[PDB]
């Protein structure tokens, strides 16, 4: 699926 | 004499890059003048992302819980909104180096230099091609969204992507500035697909005619083709249709080396149907599509900024 | 996830940049503190070139005969010496945007990246290596000698790399900050060839494992094989010998992905036995020998600068 | 033969 890169 | 895939200078970009974090999120975001823009995504969290109403979580956030930091600055937000894709924050301070800049939507097969950054700190820089299916194949981790893609004309930027997310296979999707995704995706954890793509035949031109002024001439040959006769096997090879435009276009590069785009499309044609028989073109043993014309011209005769 | 030719930054490198000219002769020089570093043939005319005698022509010279430039500040002259094959000017104004910095020599098999310049301004950025012969596969014209190389540890930039000349076949060739050139080469219009140059099998192995990372495994078999074993392959191919202190570089890639090095080095054995068949490793055909173990673990872990 | 690069 489609995976959103934000980071923690 | 040589021939690299170059980027452009960065330095005008990294004076505008920062952190976002909303929570346990966080990502980059592009200072320009008292606004920040940021992929709207921070304002999730890990379980937010399957299916995100943006509005309603965005209804709960506070100036206050978005911390922008610029290096050691704290920046305050003073203000917030969500255009299309992009979180928009209004900072109480205007960027001291705020660039010349433009918004830009580019076409499929134009290029850019990509300023990879995490936690609002560059990593590296390097040129990719909008493909023809919208995506490009950068190198993103978690935490590079934000990072945004640019071309620079003299002192002007024109910025034209930001990064949101990666598809399967390993390419990557965004928005330009405007926050409107490239090509049919959306900003959710969801099954979306590249679809098919195809070889950028004006850009594999460009750098076969690279490869003739730097001195690799082995695989011109002797015939010339039409425009359509030569359309009928790039089809067949998944290669995008060369438009009378594009001939224009190679018009320039065709004139310095004195061979006509007509006769350059039959030695691809060749090469098409032949194989390169273990030979290599400008240290490559693959035909090259990221270079445009016009990033030949500049690589080529040393256009500055 | 992705893998690509990643450059450093250019920011901080790019404030450093001037344009330094002497009657018709003019190149790239670099702007550190109240000295300007640039090659000492800036000194010659172009019949000087075949054989200059550069301490004759440096007495002719005055401070004044020597044209700095940053941008559209004309810097005045106020010193020059030359130290090896570099003039160092020095300057009546400090630079101020100069960065934190280190002269460094590298060793071949080393990468770093060079800012492109001509008269004083950035063309592009990119990433080469330390040739094994000590040359570099650059791009460069006419106007780009005094052109840089750098690598950046967070906030220090080490210089490693100044531009002067282009030997046959498209090669590049270029001394230390110091003014020292790197491999048997001299600023001479002269006959000079670049020796015979061999594929970096560390950084071979390093690419690998990159693929590995980034999930293209198929060259992957079940063998293992000795060390002296397979510096009897690698040999035959024109491949360094692989050395105990490379295996021990290549330890955290190792570590990362579960796969010790000398079992790489099978796989990579049978790569140079048998070829590809037509497959890709990270999108290329052949194997890529210039990302270096550090520069595959900073773009696979994304360290910042 | 080498050639320098500087530029006119
Ligand atoms: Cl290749």
């Amino acid at each position: 699926s489609a995976v959103l890169q934000s980071g923690f | 004499s040589g021939f690299r895939k170059m980027a452009f200078p960065s330095g005008k970009v990294e004076g505008c890059m920062v952190q976002v974090t909303c929570g346990t999120t966080t990502l980059n975001g592009l200072w320009l003048d008292d606004v920040v823009y940021c992929p709207r995504h921070v304002i999730c969290t890990s379980e937010d992302m399957l299916n995100p109403n943006y509005e309603d979580l965005l209804i709960r956030k506070s100036n206050h819980n978005f911390l922008v930091q610029a290096g050691n600055v704290q920046l305050r937000v003073i203000g917030h909104s969500m255009q299309n894709c992009v979180l928009k924050l209004k900072v109480d301070t205007a960027n001291p180096k705020t660039p010349k800049y433009k918004f830009v939507r580019i076409q499929p097969g134009q290029t850019f230099s990509v300023l990879a950054c995490y936690n609002g700190s560059p990593s590296g820089v390097y040129q990719c091609a909008m493909r023809p299916n919208f995506t490009i194949k950068g190198s993103f981790l978690n935490g590079s969204a934000g990072s945004v893609g640019f071309n620079i004309d003299y002192d002007c930027v024109s910025f034209c992507y930001m990064h949101h997310m990666e598809l399967p296979t390993g390419v990557h999707a965004g928005t330009d500035l405007e926050g409107n995704f490239y090509g049919p995706f959306v900003d959710r954890q969801t099954a979306q697909a590249a679809g098919t793509d195809t070889t950028i035949t004006v850009n594999v031109l460009a750098w076969l005619y690279a490869a003739v002024i730097n001195g690799d001439r082995w695989f011109l040959n002797r015939f010339t083709t039409t425009l359509n006769d030569f359309n009928l096997v790039a089809m067949k090879y998944n290669y995008e249709p060369l438009t009378q435009d594009h001939v224009d276009i190679l018009g320039p590069l065709s004139a310095q080396t004195g061979i006509a785009v007509l006769d350059m499309c039959a030695s691809l044609k060749e090469l098409l149907q032949n194989g390169m028989n273990g030979r290599t073109i400008l240290g490559s043993a693959l035909l090259e599509d990221e270079f445009t014309p016009f990033d030949v011209v500049r690589q080529c005769s040393g256009v500055t900024f």
